[PDB]
């Protein structure tokens, strides 16, 4: 038995099809990701991944941030992770202008119209996913320190 | 246990080869193997008269005990399950070579 | 003359060293020879393949690679029926290598001089004379 | 968010009502969001304590919830025909053969749903500063004049611009 | 279709009626994840311990076999275990289920092949199944009682956890 | 220190038991070479023998380390 | 088979061999030959037999020239090694003769000879199914016994008519 192969039948294209990249496992995982899923408004896919991204984005400048002695440390937190989630979204905006010019069609990423919307939901969910980090955190006190009020 | 050792879901470990990972059949022979030389004891202080996997799972439920608190940098736990995980990590290699591959 | 695009490959196992997305957006290039034999060979991209016995064809991101393969089967295999196309995404096949059906260092007929000056090297003219003016320097 | 605010607002007055034997024992005399705090202080995780009842209701609600989330992501994907709400929950036939329900019994589901939020809005924020509960504050039509003392919100910063920038009558 | 059990849900495709004790309750769809071929057996084999388990905590609790007593004296149910794993009582069961799990291990492998049905060991002695009507009934019922056991167990052992005096105790004095 | 002892006819029978061990295994094993008639020449039994003595000698100091001697 | 009948019938056994139940779970009859694994199983048995006795007989009757040694089992330690070394030299001619050259399993039964049969006589099935038994039997007994005598350093007979203490180690 082999396990890697050319690349969808391709022997002169340059890829392989190995585990990693092809595996049955490999290919559920990428096609179930909001980026690939199928079924999915660019705006959606836009929101599901900016709630992820704002979610974790907090936790690093928070703990580790100048202010994270302070006893305003979440609220700096908070307010860095916006700051950069801005700036994100700049960059997104930028790329946009440049990569794709207008047309009609809106329902794919590709698109001028769609990559709009993608921006528009990743800014709507990095908001969105930072809040609710911020909620959880400002409330929990578990989630303030690294689990270490058990001790 | 993505593939048992059946006909279930159409798996395949790469583009389009099928492959049956035998998930339960390796896992259960892999831990047994292992286990059942493992209980040979031994009165060194690490072990403290069991074998290394009477000791590990003694140490899990020592430690379980002080559950928030993790073991120390001293605490055997640490030693007896690494060379506990290393040996099961070595036999499920060899026991998945062995059943796929020559498969009897 | 033009590409039967249903011509086999010779076997490969694949590699990373093949074409990207420029050769399906922009140009891709395309060999084909002919082997006595089902022999190894090695391809410009990477590791070895294995030539058919009859007619083979391949695909490859450069000119280049195409010809650097050509010079290989020549000097190795002895096969000088090699035909080099260029394929442009819009189904288009450029005829490329040999042009006009005669290797390059071989004279022909009916090739006119492209890029020949009349003079020798150290005639041509000093950057200062066509200044400011559309003249070429080569006289 | 109107079937919960059902249950909220009747719930709040009925506490004020009567409480179940036992209950004043233990909670003492806190009356509205009061009680969920006080019983937090005295279950585990949120506090010390020999009580479960905040975290018990939250396990069976939860588990009552994972099951709903699987059914609004298969009506938000298309793949069920079960219109908004429809859990099938009719053990009284109401319905005459369908739980789904008839247009006009909807229609009262939705308007006394969207006035319940509105009155449980009101009746959180009124204990928020007279500390009354929702009969006693229907008794006093005028107040401000009498003020039930209240313990302090788990979120207690949301209470700090009353003095400094609003009047702060109470 | 919908499940009988979630009415809101959508029916589980990897489950079947013809299983016993179907219901249709597979709420996170589970059974996508794993064989159910696996999955029935592993019920089976829950169930068939948890049954034991629950009565021998209701018998453990009415009466001790002979000499018992004198081994342990006030140990109720999970504090037996650690005296008697010194004494090797429970050292002897951990061989002999063992023992059985090795063929358990070869049945298994005759469930996935497809050959042979899940929890199915041919352990009939007194030919309760013979009609082939009654058959249905029992395996329905076994499915049923495991899973109450299960339930029971779990609910028994963690009152002793807190009351320690043992699940017939508990029910006379609180 | 691991106990060895001096040599008895007990060190002898597990040498003698080894070495006979691993001619038969030898006679079975060596795969370039009547069970032990057959092709049986000088390199393959000064081979077993000297597994023998190898196999030998750790059961012989293995033995007397925990006590069967 | 029959013996473990959740699993499937061995097919390279049947009841012309004389111990059949149908009783391969690990499926060794399909890697080995079975002409192999009879003998085997009949040869392993008359030893273990031929042990048992000789675990019983020490504790009533021994050897003058030898010492007792306190168990059946322990007096290989009190006995000359040299005594021992005899046997097992003894043993591997004895088998030369009986198996004429033949120590590898492609060498034994080129002749034809049946696995159990060694020239001595020639049996009934119900004869030769006794035997195995017995002999199956015997093997399991003689584990049980030597480590029994192990254990509690004291005779079968001894223990099972005095203490009957369990087995500790
Ligand atoms: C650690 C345990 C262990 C070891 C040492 C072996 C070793 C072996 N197996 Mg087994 N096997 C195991 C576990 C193991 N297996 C389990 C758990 C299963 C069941 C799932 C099987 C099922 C299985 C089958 C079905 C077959 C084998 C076969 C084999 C042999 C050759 C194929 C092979 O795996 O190459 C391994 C090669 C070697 C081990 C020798 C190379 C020497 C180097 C130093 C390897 C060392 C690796 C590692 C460091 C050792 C770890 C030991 C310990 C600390 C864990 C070899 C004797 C095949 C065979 O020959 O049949 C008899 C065969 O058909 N095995
Ligand atoms: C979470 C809210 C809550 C709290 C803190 C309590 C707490 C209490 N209840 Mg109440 N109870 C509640 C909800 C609550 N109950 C509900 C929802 C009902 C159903 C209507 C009851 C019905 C109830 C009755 C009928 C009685 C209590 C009694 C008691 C006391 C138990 C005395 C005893 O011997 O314990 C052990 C109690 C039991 C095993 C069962 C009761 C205790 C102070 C008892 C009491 O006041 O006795 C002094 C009593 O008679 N409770
Ligand atoms: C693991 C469980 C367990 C344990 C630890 C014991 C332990 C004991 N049993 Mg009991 N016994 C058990 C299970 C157990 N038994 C079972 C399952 C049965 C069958 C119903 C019996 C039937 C039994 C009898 C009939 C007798 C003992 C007796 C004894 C004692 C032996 C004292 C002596 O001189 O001999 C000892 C304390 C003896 C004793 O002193 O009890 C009265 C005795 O005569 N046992
Ligand atoms: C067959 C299932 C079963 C049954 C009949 C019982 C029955 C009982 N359990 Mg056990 N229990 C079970 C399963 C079960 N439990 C399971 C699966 C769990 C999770 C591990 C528990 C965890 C558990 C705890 C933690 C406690 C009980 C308690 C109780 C008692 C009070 C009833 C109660 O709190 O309900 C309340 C019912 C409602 C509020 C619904 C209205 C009662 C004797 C309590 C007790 O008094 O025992 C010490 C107690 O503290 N049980
Ligand atoms: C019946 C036979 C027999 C017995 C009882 C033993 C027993 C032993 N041997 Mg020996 N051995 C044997 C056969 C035997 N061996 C054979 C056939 C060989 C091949 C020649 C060896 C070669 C051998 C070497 C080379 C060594 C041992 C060592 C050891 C001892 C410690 C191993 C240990 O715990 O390391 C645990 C170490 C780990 C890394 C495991 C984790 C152990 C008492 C070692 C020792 O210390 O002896 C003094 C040692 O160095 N053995
Ligand atoms: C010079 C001695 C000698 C020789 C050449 C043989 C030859 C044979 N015997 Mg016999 N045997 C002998 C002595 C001998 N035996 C003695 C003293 C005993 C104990 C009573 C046995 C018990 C015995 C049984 C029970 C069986 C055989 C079998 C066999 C045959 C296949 C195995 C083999 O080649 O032997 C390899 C063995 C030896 C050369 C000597 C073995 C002596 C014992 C077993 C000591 C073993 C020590 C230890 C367990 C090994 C550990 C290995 C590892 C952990 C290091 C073959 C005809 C098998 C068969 O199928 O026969 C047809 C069979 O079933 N023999
Ligand atoms: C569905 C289903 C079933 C069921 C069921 C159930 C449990 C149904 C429960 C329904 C309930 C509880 C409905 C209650 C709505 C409350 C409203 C509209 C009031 C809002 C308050 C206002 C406007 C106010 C105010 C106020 C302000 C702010 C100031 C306060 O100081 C005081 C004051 C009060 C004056 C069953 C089992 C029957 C079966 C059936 O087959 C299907
Ligand atoms: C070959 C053949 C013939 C012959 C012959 C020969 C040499 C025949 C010899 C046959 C022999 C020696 C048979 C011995 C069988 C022993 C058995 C079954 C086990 C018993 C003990 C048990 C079950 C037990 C136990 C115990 C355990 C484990 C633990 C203890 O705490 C307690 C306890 C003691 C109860 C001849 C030559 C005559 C002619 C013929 O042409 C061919
Ligand atoms: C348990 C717990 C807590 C809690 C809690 C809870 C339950 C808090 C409740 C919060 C709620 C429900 C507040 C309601 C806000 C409604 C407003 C402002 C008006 C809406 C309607 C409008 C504007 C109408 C507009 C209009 C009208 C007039 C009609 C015309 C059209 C229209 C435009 C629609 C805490 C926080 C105390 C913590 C503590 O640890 C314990
Ligand atoms: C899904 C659904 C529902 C439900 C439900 C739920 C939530 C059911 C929950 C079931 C649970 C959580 C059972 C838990 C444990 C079982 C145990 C611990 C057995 C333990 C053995 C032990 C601990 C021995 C341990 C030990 C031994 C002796 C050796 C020493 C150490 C020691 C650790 C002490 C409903 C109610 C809505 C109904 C609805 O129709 C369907
Ligand atoms: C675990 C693990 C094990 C194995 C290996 C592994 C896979 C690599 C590893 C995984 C590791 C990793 C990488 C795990 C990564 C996990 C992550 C990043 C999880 C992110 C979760 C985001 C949430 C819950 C956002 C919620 C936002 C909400 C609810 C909206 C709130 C709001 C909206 C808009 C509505 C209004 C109110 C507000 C509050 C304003
Ligand atoms: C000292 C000495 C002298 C010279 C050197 C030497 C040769 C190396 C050494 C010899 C030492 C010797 C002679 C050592 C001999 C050691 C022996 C004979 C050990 C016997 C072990 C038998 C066991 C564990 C039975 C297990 C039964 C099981 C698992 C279950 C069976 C079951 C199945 C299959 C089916 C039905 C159910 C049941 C019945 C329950």
């Amino acid at each position: 038995s082999q396990f890697i192969k050319p690349y969808n039948d391709d022997p002169f294209v340059g890829n392989l099809a190995t585990p990693v990249s092809t595996s049955s496992f490999t290919k559920s995982l990428l096609s179930n990701l909001p980026a690939y899923r199928a079924g999915l408004s660019p705006l959606l896919r836009g929101v599901e991944i900016g709630l992820t991204h704002g979610y974790f984005l907090v936790g690093p400048f928070y703990k580790l941030g100048p202010l994270r002695n302070s006893d305003v440390a979440l609220l700096s937190g908070f307010f860095s992770a916006l700051g950069l989630i801005v700036i994100l979204v700049a960059c997104l905006t930028i790329y946009g202008v440049v990569s794709f010019e207008e047309t009609e069609a809106k329902d794919q990423l590709q698109t001028a119209k769609g990559w709009r919307q993608f921006t528009s939901g990743w800014l709507v969910g990095s908001v969105g996913g930072a809040s609710f980090a911020y909620i959880l955190i400002s409330n929990i006190p578990f989630l303030q320190t690294a689990g270490m009020s058990m001790l | 246990l993505s593939v048992v050792a059946q006909s279930k879901s159409d798996f395949e470990i790469s583009d389009g080869t099928p492959y049956t990972l035998n998930v339960p059949l390796v896992g259960a022979a892999s831990f047994i193997g292992w286990v059942v030389p493992t209980l040979l004891p031994s009165q060194i202080a690490l072990y403290g008269g069991k074998g290394l996997s009477t000791a590990f799972f003694a140490s899990i439920g020592t430690n379980l005990a002080k559950f928030p608190a993790p073991p120390g940098m001293t605490d055997p736990f640490w030693l007896l399950c690494f060379i506990w995980h290393s040996g099961l990590f070595a036999t499920m290699i060899l026991g998945s070579i062995g059943y796929n591959g020559y498969a009897g | 003359e033009t590409l039967n695009l249903q011509i086999p490959s010779p076997t490969f196992e694949g590699s990373t060293g093949g074409w990207l997305r420029a050769a399906e957006v922009e140009e891709k290039y395309a060999i084909t020879w002919t082997s006595p034999k089902e022999q190894v060979f090695e391809m410009p991209t990477g590791g070895a393949a294995i030539m058919r016995q009859g007619e083979n064809l391949l695909y490859l991101a450069r000119k280049e690679q195409c010809l650097a393969l050509a010079t290989q089967v020549k000097n190795s295999f002895k096969i000088t029926d090699y035909k080099v196309y260029r394929i442009f995404p819009s189904g288009e096949v450029q005829y490329l290598h040999p042009k006009d059906g005669v290797f390059p260092e071989k004279v022909n007929a009916g090739r006119v001089g492209v890029g020949n000056v009349s003079h020798s090297i150290g005639k041509n003219l000093n950057p200062a004379q066509i200044k400011f003016t559309s003249k070429s320097f080569n006289g | 968010h109107g079937r919960v605010a059902m249950l909220a607002a009747a719930g709040a007055i009925v506490q004020d009502i009567f409480t179940f034997p036992g209950v004043k024992s233990v909670i003492g005399d806190v009356k509205m969001t009061s009680v969920h705090d006080k019983f937090l202080s005295m279950e585990a995780g949120s506090g010390k304590g020999d009580m479960a009842a905040m975290h018990q209701l939250l396990l069976w609600l939860g588990l009552l919830e994972i099951a709903t989330s699987v059914a609004i992501i298969q009506s938000f994907k298309g793949e069920t025909s079960r219109g908004p709400g429809e859990f099938g929950f009719d053990p009284l036939n109401f319905g005459k053969g369908n739980s789904a329900g008839s247009d006009s019994y909807k229609l009262k589901e939705i308007k006394n749903g969207r006035l319940a939020m509105i009155g449980i809005g009101g009746m959180v924020h009124h204990y928020l500063l007279t500390g009354k509960g929702p009969l006693q504050f229907l008794g006093g039509i005028p107040n401000y004049k009498s003020c039930v003392s209240h313990p302090d919100s788990l979120l207690p910063w949301l209470f700090k611009a009353v003095g400094p920038v609003l009047p702060k009558i109470c | 279709a919908m499940s009988e059990s979630v009415p809101f849900l959508k029916k589980p495709e990897a489950l079947d009626s013809s299983m016993a004790g179907y219901a249709g309750f597979d709420p996170l769809g589970l059974s996508s994840i794993a064989d159910i071929k696996f999955l029935q057996e592993s019920e089976i084999k829950h169930c068939r311990i948890a049954m034991l388990a629950a009565a021998g905590s209701i018998a453990q609790d009415i009466f001790t076999f002979p000499g018992v007593s004198k081994v342990v004296g006030t140990a109720k149910m999970t504090g037996v275990h650690d005296v008697l794993v010194k004494q090797g009582a429970m050292g002897q069961i951990l061989l002999w289920t063992s023992f059985l799990e090795v063929f358990g291990t070869i049945a298994l492998l005759e469930t996935l092949d497809g050959k042979r049905a899940p929890g199915d060991f041919k352990f009939d002695p007194l030919g309760f199944s013979k009609n082939a009507e009654t058959a249905k009934r029992y395996q329905l019922s076994e499915i049923k009682n495991g899973r109450l056991a299960m339930l029971a167990t779990g609910g028994m052992v963690h009152g002793y956890f807190i009351t320690g005096k043992g699940p017939l105790e508990l029910l006379t004095n609180f | 220190v691991p106990q060895t002892v001096a040599w008895s006819a007990k060190t002898g029978a597990v040498m003698v038991l080894s070495n006979i061990l691993c001619i038969v295994a030898g006679r079975y094993v060596i795969q370039v070479k009547s069970g032990s008639f057959a092709g049986f020449g000088l390199p393959e039994l000064l081979a077993s023998t000297s597994l023998g003595h190898i196999v030998g000698s750790g059961a012989i100091l293995g033995l007397s380390y925990v006590g069967v001697l | 088979n029959l013996a473990v009948p959740f699993l499937k019938a061995p097919a390279k056994l049947d009841s012309s061999m004389p111990g059949y139940a149908g009783f391969d779970p690990l499926g060794c009859s399909d890697f080995y030959d079975v002409k192999w694994l009879q003998e085997a199983e009949i040869k392993n048995g008359r030893v273990a037999m031929l042990g048992v006795v000789g675990l019983l007989v020490p504790e009533f009757f021994h050897l003058p020239m030898y010492t007792a040694g306190a168990t059946p089992y322990e007096s290989y330690t009190t006995v000359p090694a040299f005594a021992l070394i005899q046997i097992f030299l003894g043993c591997g001619a004895v088998e030369y003769f009986t198996h004429k050259g033949k120590i590898s399993p492609d060498n034994m039964f080129d002749g034809g000879r049946v696995p159990g049969e060694f020239g001595w006589g020639k049996a009934d099935m119900t004869m030769q199914t006794k035997e195995i038994k017995n002999g199956r039997l015997a093997m399991l007994a003689f584990g049980g016994i030597l480590h029994q005598q192990l254990f509690t350093k004291m005779g079968t007979i001894a223990h099972l008519t005095g203490g009957f203490k369990p087995l500790t180690f």
